[PDB]
């Protein structure tokens, strides 16, 4: 039914160190069978990866820079991921994307994930 | 033996499914409910308008090609009741046909082969069939398949197939894939004519690589259809009840085939070896005529110029004042020497 | 953890040419890199996975290669709509990260 | 409806009746109108040869109610023999084969024969045919042929059939022997092409034979419909037969296996042989061709002079060069 | 040459390659009486078929076919299995009847010293209690049968004619036991010789192996045949009692096929053991060439080029001249060999 | 001869009880009487104190070790009430397996396997296991087994050998021969694995002597195994009113250890046949770089010793009078030929 | 008791008792520091890098009640991985791996495993492992490390070990890779000695890689009393990744086949590619030189003066007969 759509929203401007929840809305899949990862990309800058969930078995993960203070998670029931930032500094003012990745087999040992479906990105900003 | 688990992996998320695979173009849903009387056919993509099909009056097959869509292959065996170990199973590509007999279903591994006539590749897609009280249910890598047999008996009315329940529906299935595997054999009849022709005449590197290639893949042929005679066998000599007692000479009649089929795999094996052996002593033929030419040379030439060299020296006292100079007298003895050892040659027949 | 330089980062190229993007990877990456493209003011979109497998939906003119450490994106042939910033991601561990990008413009 | 037969050069029919007291022969040299008539009162034999005229297989058809799917199966060279069973009528095929000393290769054609109650009908396709026997036993009374029945009739058939089987089983045999000796005394660059080709032979008569064994296993022990049970040691003794054929052409196969190895080996030891050859031959003289081109070098501060007759002495020295190394060599037993 | 040709199929035609001899011995025994005699009257002891005590007879030599025909006709034999006891060229074959079993038997016997094999058929003809054996020549593997008989070992002269035929085709088959060890003995003899000192009849030694082989294995199938039919289904004038000696002679069949297809896979390994012995004496050989040559051309080319007929030379004196070249042609030499002992050439 | 006698009791009446075998040595009477709480071990080396065990109402493993003796086997044998055929199967060594359902006990012939690793050889030890009413018969040739592991079971609870009859008792024993088989068959692999590496490194003749030996030892040992997956599916399958139904599922679990078996031979079978043409084919090599050497060393003086034959003859009008620098530029020349097919032989890359 | 391998003796002690509240570590080089170690409820971890030297193991020998087989054992490096379960603990043997990519090697190092009650022992070979993150983990309090038993940290060394076998798996395939490419297209001398080496290691590795697998199953499989029910999941799971090592093994080791394989074929053209070379040479030159050879001999009479300059027809009728052969290697397409 419908189109796969990741949609974003919640994201704006913010002083430094206020805290900051982003949901990801889904529509076209549901949430419990795929992988919800975050992204998030400066003005100028390249792409960066921030967090991922793994809603069917509670599997969080985050990267170094921001490990510690952003949250991930997702209920199922609403079918929605969320991001909760907290002591967001200045250094963080960017664009974030929520995407869906699905896992690939090269080897017995060896997986990696590719990212089927982006949203639009919520322009986080930090100022004053 | 132990216990069915979900076998934990690393990297990798524990209830996470994940397709062994490498087809991500295509995915869609056959549904061919019927019954004796009538019969109802669609494709729809919508996961949800095949789930009621389960507790059907009726015999229905369910084809749902392309699995790398892992969520409707769960959300499928969530409904049905199928074992998460099966599913996994299932998404599984990389393995040997088998079936695991359980309380309420029967899980088929197959395989399916197609040969392409360029670069000579032989190509494996596994098919896995799960046959519950009322349905059967048919998973695919992607679109593509030799069942279409079946599905014209099933339109047209043509045979027992809509007076029979859905055991009969997995032995066509059955059947079916063994008829492609005939069809497999005889383009490998094909490709071995072709190679025959070639070889006799036309002997090099690449005829060398291509025998390689068709003995690798009579060996994967060989290491997949053996199971097959495994799992037939087990059919229709440990019967659960989900199979009648009825329809077991069906399968008794799919299983010679399938030993028909590994005796001629078996045959094709031999004669791609004899064509290599073949290559191998027209080669080894012509490294003998080298190797004769080359001695036939040295043994004319070299007593010619070592005997040169006896007489070619410097001692200033040597009998070289003889009747009719001498000097001819030594080219006479070369000659002679020559002509003999041409005719030795000559008498053990080379060149 | 895992690191990709992306080189060059700032290309120049005409429409009918062939383009050749690397980044090599500080480790190991067992094959599992991935190639993105993003218009500016657009989300990212899926070109290769699998650092050879060309995506479902795109265009074949784009390809992949693995040597070792050495990943190479390579375009047949450009077109007018395919001058944006392209980017790699390495995914064997679970801590996935992005190459520094590569902007592709007209000369 | 459609064949693949090439041949259509000649037609004619061969029809004859004979019973217990008188035999009448015909051979009609087309349809005209067969005497029976489904009379089931003597025992006949009707045969044709030839098929691009169709019109006498829908006649027949027609006249004697023949399904039209085997009808049309009739007209395939590529399909193998196999058998089927009907009420009125019993539906068998079975193929001919002819090998020769000078092209080395079989010709393959298909005949196939209809059983019905006091009838027996065939199509034939090419003339010239191994019921030469049969023909003449039936002319000449001889035998219990011309008694009764027409099962006997169609177990005399086969039997020809099968006696035709063995007669070019023999002749692949004296080949198999002939070619044996060849590639044992004396291997050459067609030998191995001689090897492969009969093996391909071996492989097509395997998987001509066994099907002709499992048809001739379904005849037997199933109960057919209507089949005297009187003649059931003659389709047992053909039975028999088939399965003989069928262990023969296996260790014709597995014989030729062998032949195309012993070959190799042979081509083999013969490079052994002339690098024997050229081994000793360059061993034995190039020291000595080295030697006597010391023994000329220009130089003038020579030290050879008349010491005690030199030229000998050199002689002597290469002559137990020679010798040592034509001895080393029997020590090695190259040579 | 296996064909009857143009004949009717109720002929009583002896194709046999032997005809020297026809001699009748027979012999009858009870529980506690034992009768032997050896009668060439056909009529002497053709009146045996009325008797309620197991009998032993024995036809050998059938070269003449009134004999046969005669036994046949009083025995109310049909005659199919007439023609069929009278030919030697046919597979070892069982056929069941109302009042009798007809067995084809084949007896071997191997020549060392020339290494060919020798096949004879002895047909046995089992009625009520009456034992019938035909063979080509005399002198059967049937003796230690004849032992048992005549020196009362056993239980053999309890039971009936079922356990006569038991005994003679259990000897048959330890005939084979034996004869299939002498093809062992010459499959490890072909084996060393092959791998240690090859040579040019090795290969057609390999062949004749080979082919005996194959012809074993071709007499050896139909005798699995045969014993599986006397097992799974027994006959009516067979007794259930003896079923298990029946039994125990099939797994005897089962393991001389066993065997059989092991001599087969031996031997056809046997010519790759002889192509890679070749190919080892190949490469020594080219080795001693190169070794030769890699020495000897260099020294001959530099002493050609030391004896030319140019004007002007440093003929007159270099270095002190004439055995400035030998010492280095000796030092070229030496560099040569020791080179090729550091390859290990020599 | 050896001790593969086929030769042997050849002119001997049925039921004759003969040894052909080779050990004599050793010999050795086990009792087992185990029960649901208590357990007995009577180790005893007279047969007149083992014979009133098979009316005990609980299951016992009698183990008689040493098959020479016909004195213990006979009396055994006519005590319990075994057939003469049997007994003689159990003496003759070389017995194909079998298993035979007779109507009081199922009787059946096994082998065990022993294998070198020091020694490239590999031996094959008989045993008969006979399972009569509520005890489980056993012989066998001479002291060491594999059941070393079910008599630990025995000796304290650990599984549940304890608490059911004697049918699963030979159960465990079938088990415990094909775990050796398996370990057998990764000894054999081991070896497979290092005649690869010398095949394709070092070829010498010791090489393709053990490698025909190991070719004998496969083909012997896949003889031996195929008759194990029949013995075992006539376990399971046509049940024997001597075996209870719950055992059935683990005999259906040893037959696909022993299908896992067979598989794993062939493949080896497959590998080993492959292994002499990768001999042929590296001593090819081989030949191919002295070859190399033998040709660039003919190459680089051939035409050097023909150039200066040409010049050195007994010409007088040969322009030899120094017309320019003769003597040096016609060695400048041979060594300009010199370099000249060094080049060309660096690049057809011969070196 | 003396050591089989050949590592450098360098005697060192570790040891790290930790609890739920606090862990407590020093570093020391005693052997009677491990000694009081046997008593304390908190799990203790023990590390002997020094193995070479027997005094410290075997004074451990005896004041663990351990038999001195395992002592042995312990000392003989060059062992396959095995498990043995006793009365008062369970000894296990494993084995360390490092890849060298510039030489293209595979070492080994065997660390065994003994585990009391409430005590870890654990003996090295060389100077540095991978079970730092088990140390960092315990220091850290970052699992559940310290809420558990030593059965636990037996569990967690066993499981860092496989983590270090994937990553050597990842270098594997990135090398397998490169390899690959090498060998498909553009070959060369070293590729195939890269090749062989790649082989040795797979070899190496699967040989190490089964006996892990099956020490895991019997690990899990049964329950000693030593270890408790809680860690049993937790070496379900290390079986499952030592299925996913031996999968991945299996793999590389067919690719690496394949690749020898490839290479493997066709010699028999390079064969008599040199000796095309070598008779083409060789069949031009002999007869020049004899030629040569025969003008070159000291006879008198042998006409030698004038005849249209002399060597001027020697040379002709040699360039003629060299082109002859030249025409003749024409044909046959040699050249
Ligand atoms: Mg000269
Ligand atoms: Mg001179």
């Amino acid at each position: 039914i419908s189109e796969v759509q990741l949609v974003e929203s919640g994201g704006g401007l913010v002083q430094p160190g206020g805290s900051l929840r982003l949901s990801c809305a889904a529509s076209g899949f549901n949430v419990s069978y795929y992988s919800i990862h975050w992204v998030r990309q400066a003005p100028g800058k390249g792409l960066e990866w921030v967090a991922s969930i793994s809603s069917s078995s509670g599997s969080t993960s985050y990267a170094d820079s921001v490990k510690g203070r952003f949250t991930i998670s997702a209920d199922t029931s609403k079918n929605t991921a969320y991001l909760q930032m907290n002591s967001l500094r200045a250094e963080d003012t960017a664009v974030y994307y929520c995407a869906r990745s699905y896992w690939y087999y090269i080897w017995s040992y060896s997986y990696g994930n590719a990212m089927d479906y982006w949203g639009q990105g919520t322009l986080v900003t930090v100022s004053s | 033996m132990e216990e069915k688990r979900l076998s934990a992996k690393k990297g990798l998320p524990p209830g996470t499914l994940v397709y062994t695979g490498k087809y991500r173009e295509d995915f869609e849903i056959e549904v061919m409910n019927y019954s004796i009387e009538e019969f109802r056919e669609f494709k729809t993509t919508d996961v949800e308008s095949v789930l009621p099909f389960r507790d059907s009056s009726t015999p229905t097959w369910i084809n749902i090609t392309g699995i790398h869509r892992t969520d409707v292959v769960q959300r499928v065996g969530e409904f049905f009741g199928i074992h998460p170990l099966v599913l996994e199973d299932i998404l599984n590509v990389h393995q040997r046909p088998k079936v695991e007999f359980f309380e309420n279903y029967v899980f088929i591994v197959l395989k399916m082969f197609t040969y392409d006539k360029n670069l000579h590749e032989l190509e494996s897609e596994q098919v896995s069939l799960i046959l519950t009280k009322n349905c059967v249910l048919m998973f695919q890598e992607k679109i593509g398949d030799v069942f279409d047999p079946v599905r014209e008996r099933i339109r047209y009315n043509r045979g027992i197939i809509r007076k029979k329940r859905a055991d009969y529906l997995l032995y066509s299935l059955i059947d079916a894939l063994v008829d492609d595997y005939f069809v497999l054999l005889e383009k490998i009849d094909d490709e071995i004519d072709v190679l025959e022709e070639e070889v006799l005449e036309r002997p090099e590197k690449e005829t060398v690589q291509r025998t390689h290639q068709l003995k690798r893949n009579l060996v994967e042929l060989r290491k997949t259809i053996w199971p097959l005679r495994e799992v037939l066998s087990s059919l229709y000599r440990d019967v659960p009840p989900l199979i009648e007692k009825e329809t077991v000479p069906y399968f008794r009649d799919v299983y010679d085939h399938t030993i028909q089929i590994a005796d001629t795999v078996e045959t094709f094996r031999d004669i791609v070896s004899g064509l290599l052996d073949v290559y191998l002593s027209s080669v080894s033929n012509k490294t003998n005529e080298v190797m004769k030419v080359l001695t036939i040379i040295a043994t004319i030439f070299m007593p010619l110029t070592f005997i040169a060299g006896i007489y070619g020296m410097n001692f200033e006292y040597m009998p070289e004042l003889r009747w009719k100079w001498g000097y001819p007298v030594v080219l006479a003895v070369m000659g002679v020497i020559a002509v003999i050892m041409v005719v030795y040659f000559k008498k053990k027949k080379w060149l | 953890d895992i690191q990709m330089t992306q080189s060059p980062s700032s290309l120049s190229a005409s429409v009918g040419d062939r383009v050749t993007i690397t980044c090599r990877a500080s480790q190991s990456v067992s094959s599992a890199v991935a190639w993105y493209q993003q218009k500016p003011g657009k989300a990212p979109k899926l070109l290769i996975y699998s650092a050879s497998s060309l995506y479902s939906g795109v265009p074949s003119r784009f390809s992949g290669s693995r040597s070792g450490t050495d990943f190479t994106l390579t375009i047949s042939s450009l077109q007018p709509e395919d001058f944006a910033t392209y980017y790699c991601q390495q995914s064997s561990s679970s801590l996935i990260t992005f190459g520094q990008g590569t902007k592709v413009e007209i000369k």
